[PDB]
């Protein structure tokens, strides 16, 4: 294998064909390559398209002002695209599961979408006021987003204890392990499920039999669990109330059970009433805490930052999966570094993340370079935003893809990009529009209609000369 | 995801590989003085041979396309210290070695050529070519109908006194592809590698130099700078790395932007985007690595092929 | 993660694995003047013990009083709103000149300090306290979001500061450290080893240029070079010319200042090569890293903010990089957990500004107080706590208001245990200002406070009864009176 040879690769005018040869004897091969993750699929120009649409229709939306309606209606129309983007997302994703399976390329496309999920329930709903302003939308994201982000609790774990498995004569409930995994599922708003597991072994059994007292409390505290609060944040003012009042008469009263079963209930209870102690105790990953804590504590993100915090403190950030970590920028105020990760996930869902981010003026161009200017062409440069950019890149990303369907959507994000001369994107277009795909007579005339929006001359006098010999001797 | 190889059909070693201005079509030149030209069937995507034939007296080293706009055009440069043109008969039939026919032969060399590329087209049919006589030499098809009409623009010597010994030499060509800066080209002759520009007289000088080679250069290409202002030119040297020079112009300024040795031997290839988005280059360990720039303008790897 | 004093070092109670003793502990009226004492047979001793690291020196109450100005000064401006035109304007410049101000305080404290003791584990601490003050200032009260281009001088000038006052490397005990003129190999000339000149890059990436040029003409300028390669003599001199003026106070000489050097670069680049192999490179090497070769900058870096800065002063000076900048930087060298005060650097230049108050809370409760204040003046951190249906819950002192609001009030509850009567009014008016809480919580608030208060004067009392009178708790003042006779 070691053999020292000269390996020679070329790029070619298409994504998809590229190649790579040897100069060598006896390595007269030629190994036609196509970029490493490279979507050619007709799923994902559909989703560029639906997402091109949502730029689009953004119009002056699309840029945010540093009447007083406007402040207010701004942010209806963006948070509305935001749901509009996760939306095609969601699409894409499901054609790609039908489409190939789980492939890598849906566990990234999941990931890219968690990473939204959490962006949305963060910035794009209660516009920075606090969850009183609409608990019910709020609470909704986010027990969405914890429930989308990982599998567990599987029910190929549920059943996992369940197994019915009598190996120190275990009494199916009187495990730790079936309480963790109903804390577990109590932290992360699945009540039903949690009911459900609960009702599954002991609920009447043990408990209406041996202890009367304690019966009534595991049940109707199954009762509480049935009506959490999640639209009035005033109904949940009371619930925590009914909840601590049960948790202390239980506290204190007729000890007919297990000294071990004793607290197991306590927990539950103590879990379900906030205390901080317990909703870390039971939680095995730090988005289950901070979870919990705004279900169950106070439901205020004036408190994330420490809820965050401690959330960490208990369980460290698993690098195993690209997610966690941006979700934790979010959460912790700095969005613009989840744009580099999301970037990796997928180019295209990042490059309009970042464009709604400047919608709704979560990052802004901070750049002033000169006093003293006027050719400094930098459509594609750090002197304009980081959206800016990446919108930009992702538009020249497209025209090596060579669908003849997506160079509208190419063009049309460089001429609306927010910044930049409009004779600096004459000449981009100038550069770019030779390279069209044009097959049709409807093709050409979409190239020319562009030549003369953007006054190329020279230009649609070149397509024409291409076409002298592939339109005046062509279609014959 | 690889794709199925395919035999060129070529007996002795393969030099260049060259795309046309789509992308569906190749042209390949070999040691065994032959050029072979493949096409991307539409309907079955597998490339698959569309004529061969025998060009050269000697081993064909580089080859190149000219723009669509100019006719269907191809240019070889032999070890026979020629450069021939050639045209595509579109009323012959493919395969049949007479699809291609030689529309002129430049024998000012004096030397073996080891490259040739055509000019941006919005300078006309023009080209370089460069040698072991060291020295660069411009041609122009003045009259765009003669396609024979081949006259000799220019001559520069690159090396003034070229060395001539072990033919252990490497020469490299690549002209600056945009359509907004003033014509000029980079060059490339063993560990020097220099870039000329057009002058107000109408004639080729040296603008400036990319320092910094310790070794034989084996390749090189200007990138195309659609939407910047400056120019990006990255060279494949035989020292293990590869290098990315940032030129300005307020005549000419030289930056280094990176340099990388993740190759651990020599670079052989250098290759750009059609964008200059992607960079991508290729070495003895046998890999293909992609390069994207940051947003600082440092360039990383985003991708090894193998 | 806390702090574990030793009660009374020289001599303690409990030593035996034995008889678990009962400890009993209870904290005084005065922070100064706790006690710890034992339910047990043969232990009758009382320990007096005070809170771990309390500050009760002349210097801190100046301090304290010197922030109160500056924080009852700030009138309106301590207050942000989310005279047209110029309210945004003005109001940046009244807060950008406060936040000179607490710096300038602070300074003048951790110097009282020095001279007091000399370099006592708070002398750390509140110079820590400085550095992430600094790096604040330079970061967000200068440009007021706009690029350097804006204001290039104060820019580089707060920057530079802030590196040169981080860390004390390099240390001058270390300058001679190299020029030890130690010949332990076959002519060991006084700059070929590496380490002369990573001392040299690394005085630039600091902007130590005064220093950088020192260096060289100690060895090898006219030496070495102006005999062997006359070349590269010319070079090494004109560079050492160019650093002589690095532009400080225009962009535009700075963006032509860059062009020389990449002159200079390119020139040397390919050239007479009439030098040893190494001395060849290690001088493209200098010239790359003054031209701003991002790969360099990073390779002579030691620490993160070596390269941070550099970045800064070299390749491309705008704030719109630092996101990469910071990015390459770590990359590079990791944080070092060592000091408290790096990562909230790190915080304050990723934009997360309110994840340095728990760290300087520890370094200086005071300090993190007044930091907090003037970063809600700036409208840097906010209140995103809201109400309920227009409808009791006035706890003034919690997470409801702000988290500066917050900081501030426990400070004033802290102050009140000190026992300084010089303080008193800093604490009650500290209370009275925070512009969150109903006038009504904030009445109830001083009603209990003020009867601790330590009156002996005549014109104490009369302060009192003043501030009883201007928050209507007369019914008090009939009480410290009840006091009085009997007393």
């Amino acid at each position: 294998n070691g053999d020292k040879m000269p390996l020679k690769f070329k790029l070619g005018p298409l994504s998809y064909q590229n190649m790579a040869f040897i100069t060598a004897k006896d390595k007269y091969k030629l190994y036609p390559v196509r970029i490493p993750r490279l979507d050619t699929s007709k799923e994902f120009s559909a989703y560029v398209s639906g997402l091109f649409e949502i730029y689009r229709d953004l119009g002056d939306d699309r840029v945010f002002n540093v009447n007083s309606n406007f402040a207010k209606e701004h942010n209806a129309t963006v948070n509305l695209a935001m749901e509009a983007i996760l939306n095609e997302l969601e699409v894409f994703i499901g054609r790609v599961k039908d489409q190939d399976g789980r492939v890598n390329r849906f566990y990234e496309l999941e990931e890219s979408l968690t990473v939204l999920n959490c962006l949305r329930t963060m910035y794009f709903i209660l516009d920075g006021q606090d969850v009183e302003e609409n608990r019910s939308e709020f609470i909704e994201s986010l027990l969405n987003w914890i429930n989308r982000s990982d599998g567990e609790p599987d029910e190929e774990y549920i059943e996992q204890v369940f197994s019915v498995k009598d190996s120190a004569g275990k009494k199916v409930f009187e495990t730790q392990y079936f309480w963790k995994l109903l804390n577990q599922l109590v932290l992360r708003g699945l009540l039903s499920q949690a009911i459900g597991c609960i009702e599954r072994s002991d609920l009447l059994p043990y408990l209406s039999d041996t202890c009367a007292v304690s019966f009534d409390a595991v049940s109707d505290s199954i009762e509480l669990l049935k009506q959490y609060p999640k639209d009035s944040s005033s109904t949940f003012r009371e619930w925590k109330n009914l909840v601590l009042k049960l948790s202390q008469a239980f506290g204190s009263s007729a000890t007919d059970i297990s000294g071990e079963l004793r607290d197991y209930i306590e927990d539950f209870l103590l879990v379900i009433g906030g205390n901080q102690r317990k909703i870390l105790q039971y939680s095995r990953t730090w988005y289950e805490s901070f979870c919990g804590f705004l279900l169950y504590y106070i439901p205020s993100l004036e408190l994330s930052a420490e809820y965050l915090q401690m959330s960490l403190e208990a369980n460290v950030v698993d690098i195993t999966n690209d997610w966690e970590q941006p979700c934790v920028d979010i959460i912790s105020g700095k969005i613009h570094s989840i744009l580099p990760v999301m970037e990796s996930l997928d180019s295209c869902t990042a490059a309009f993340t970042a464009m709604i981010c400047e919608a709704k003026g979560l990052i802004e161009n901070i750049f002033e370079g000169e006093k003293n200017s006027d050719m400094l062409e930098d459509l594609f440069s750090y002197r304009n935003g980081m959206a800016s950019y990446m919108l930009n890149s992702f538009a020249f990303e497209l025209c090596s893809l060579g669908d003849k369907e997506l160079w509208p959507v190419a063009i049309g994000l460089i001429a609306l990009s927010a910044t930049g001369t409009r004779s600096a994107k004459k000449m981009v277009i100038a550069e770019l529009l030779p390279h069209y795909p044009f097959v049709t007579n409807d093709d050409i005339e979409w190239m020319l209609s562009i030549c003369v929006e953007w006054r190329l001359p020279e230009i649609a006098k070149e397509i024409y000369t291409t076409l002298g010999n592939q339109m005046l001797s062509a279609h014959n | 995801p690889h794709m199925q190889p395919f035999d060129s059909g070529h007996d002795d070693l393969v030099h260049d590989v060259v795309y046309d201005f789509y992308g569906r079509h190749v042209a390949t030149c070999s040691s065994d003085q032959h050029i072979k030209v493949f096409k991307l069937d539409k309907d079955t995507s597998n490339w698959e041979l569309s004529d061969s034939w025998r060009a050269h007296d000697s081993s064909i080293v580089a080859i190149d396309w000219a723009s669509p706009e100019y006719g269907r055009i191809i240019a070889s440069a032999s070890y026979d210290k020629t450069v021939k043109l050639w045209e595509e008969d579109p009323d012959q039939e493919e395969c049949s070695g007479r699809r291609w026919n030689k529309l002129c032969t430049l024998n000012d060399s004096k030397g073996s050529l080891y490259s040739v590329k055509f000019a941006p087209a919005h300078l006309g049919l023009k080209l370089a070519c460069l040698g072991n006589d060291g020295i660069l030499r411009l041609y122009d098809a003045l009259e765009p109908s003669d396609l024979r009409s081949w006259t000799l623009t220019s001559e520069m010597k690159v090396l003034s006194i070229p060395p001539a010994n072990h033919l252990q030499s490497d020469f490299c060509l690549s002209w600056c592809p945009s359509r907004f800066s003033p014509e000029k080209l980079a060059v490339s002759a063993l560990e020097q590698a220099i870039i000329y520009q057009r002058g107000k007289d109408g004639k080729l000088h040296v603008a400036a130099k990319l320092p910094g080679h310790k070794s034989l250069i084996r390749s090189i290409s200007w990138a195309p700078s659609i939407g910047r202002w400056y120019q990006l030119i990255a060279t494949g040297c035989k020292d293990g790395r590869i290098r990315i020079f940032k030129i300005t112009e307020k005549n000419l300024q030289v930056e280094l932007l990176s340099e990388h040795d993740d190759h651990n031997g020599e670079v052989w290839s250098v290759s750009w985007n059609l964008t200059g988005t992607i960079l991508s280059s290729a070495g003895d360990d046998g890999k293909v690595r992609l390069w994207k720039a940051t947003y600082s303008n440092e360039f990383k790897c985003m991708s090894v092929i193998t």
